[PDB]
């Protein structure tokens, strides 16, 4: 349908992905909530930039034509006149992600990416080529560009005054695609009906209890009593993946975190639907909800089960989980919002 | 045997509201959805095998000890 209101809008989502994120929401009862995408990734996550996984940890660039990538030099990222303790400790995660399937690659925009890096404020004042920003940065590169019968932009620099320039690095993909942002999962709430047949596949080999009996026992119901309570147990279990949290996933080589059966599917009915609208995955790794290393952030971007969208604050968070409980909808919390005093739960503990 | 925080976390599933207690109304909903359709009168036989204490409700050391 497109954005259909101001949570979408600034939930940093492409619309065309957007637009799968609702349908599968949708298609697998499942309400799915995300953490906030920086807007200057965006546009690239929409024309077709590769998306990061947990293998790589060298801190994005949020200025010069640069923004929206994960630049090479250190000093070209979001830590421009840090620290020498810390541009060293930057240098590491740069070379991490270089030994294992990350490429360097030249770093070269698109036309309208130069668009809205234009449009937005990040860069001005060029011939067509010498571009110019007031962000400290420019202060010690010179930046530039340069077309092709590609109509792509390929970036150069020099640190200041000692020429020569060269192709500006950022870290991309083992088959080439720079990567940009990826969306990450806050948590994903799926109704209870979603495991029906994990439990039964579990205690009655796929059958529905009144058939399980029916077969292997011929004619108070105790034994069947306890069948119920069976899969009553064996539901909840998959339905918050007990089993799966205890180890890694893995797609192909790519550690994907701490994630349940159910999550997994949801991934790859989401990785699916951006492919269809001319994406690459999106989403590359379980969500936040196990995520050892918690972050602490205001809002929180929200789809139902039904498709509709809102922006939630932690204290409507509560409220919103609250009233879909009481719905059948399933959800546990990452396991340190406990001790630091800021579990979503009103209850024992 | 799952850990202390493990059977916590299944045992929301079952708890949908405020309290830590597992009423027949919410047995009945956790059934319906698993695919077994039961009637009030099998649904309070469920919590009555599990009611140790004999108070109609199923609290966290009931749950855990149903083993
Ligand atoms: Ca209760
Ligand atoms: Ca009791
Ligand atoms: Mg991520
Ligand atoms: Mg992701």
């Amino acid at each position: 349908a497109g954005y259909a209101n101001a949570a979408d809008r600034e939930s940093g989502i492409p619309a065309a992905v957007l637009d799968g994120i609702k349908a599968v929401a949708k298609e697998k009862n499942a309400t799915l909530m995300f953490r906030l995408v920086n807007p200057h990734s965006t546009s690239l996550i929409a024309e077709g930039v590769a998306t990061k996984g947990l293998g790589v940890h060298a801190k994005s660039s949020d200025w010069g034509l640069q923004a929206g990538y994960i630049p090479v030099n250190p000093n070209l990222s979001k830590l421009f006149g840090r620290a020498p303790e810390v541009i060293a400790r930057a240098d590491n995660d740069v070379n991490s992600s270089l030994a294992h399937g990350h490429t360097a690659v030249d770093l070269t925009l698109s036309k309208e990416r130069l668009d809205y890096l234009r449009q937005a404020g990040l860069v001005t004042g060029m011939a067509d080529g010498v571009v110019a920003s007031n962000h400290a940065g420019y202060e010690q590169f010179e930046f530039r560009v340069k077309e092709t019968s590609d109509g792509r932009y390929a970036v150069q620099y020099r640190r200041k005054g000692g020429d020569d320039f060269e192709a500006v690095k950022v870290i991309g993909n083992a088959a080439g695609i720079p990567l940009t942002a990826d969306i990450d999962m806050f948590a994903i709430m799926p109704h209870l009906s979603n495991f029906r047949d994990s439990a039964r596949s579990s205690v009655t080999s796929g059958d529905s209890v009144t058939d399980y009996l029916a077969r292997t026992r011929r004619a108070l119901d105790r034994e069947r009593i306890d069948l119920l309570w069976k899969i009553a147990r064996a539901g909840a279990r998959s339905a918050v993946g007990t089993e799966a949290r205890r180890q890694f996933r893995y797609d192909g080589d790519m550690n994907i975190g701490v994630i349940t059966d159910f999550e997994l599917e949801v991934r790859n009915a989401l990785n699916r639907r951006a492919h269809a609208v001319g994406a690459q995955d999106v989403v590359q790794h379980g969500t936040e909800q196990n995520n050892p290393f918690p972050e602490a952030d205001e809002k929180i971007f929200v789809v139902s089960a039904t498709g509709e969208s809102q922006m939630l604050t932690r204290g409507q968070l509560k409220e919103y989980i609250g009233q879909q409980r009481g719905e059948g909808y399933v959800f546990y919390e990452n396991r340190a919002y406990g001790v630091a005093g800021k579990s979503l739960f009103d209850d024992g503990l | 045997t799952d850990s202390e925080e493990e059977i916590r976390e299944a045992f929301r599933v079952f708890d949908k509201d405020g309290n830590g207690y597992i009423s027949a109304a919410e047995l009945r909903h956790v059934m319906t959805n698993l695919g077994e359709k039961l009637t009030d009168e099998e649904v309070d036989e469920m919590i009555r095998e599990a009611d140790i204490d004999g108070d109609g409700q199923v609290n966290y050391e009931e749950f855990v000890q149903m083993m």
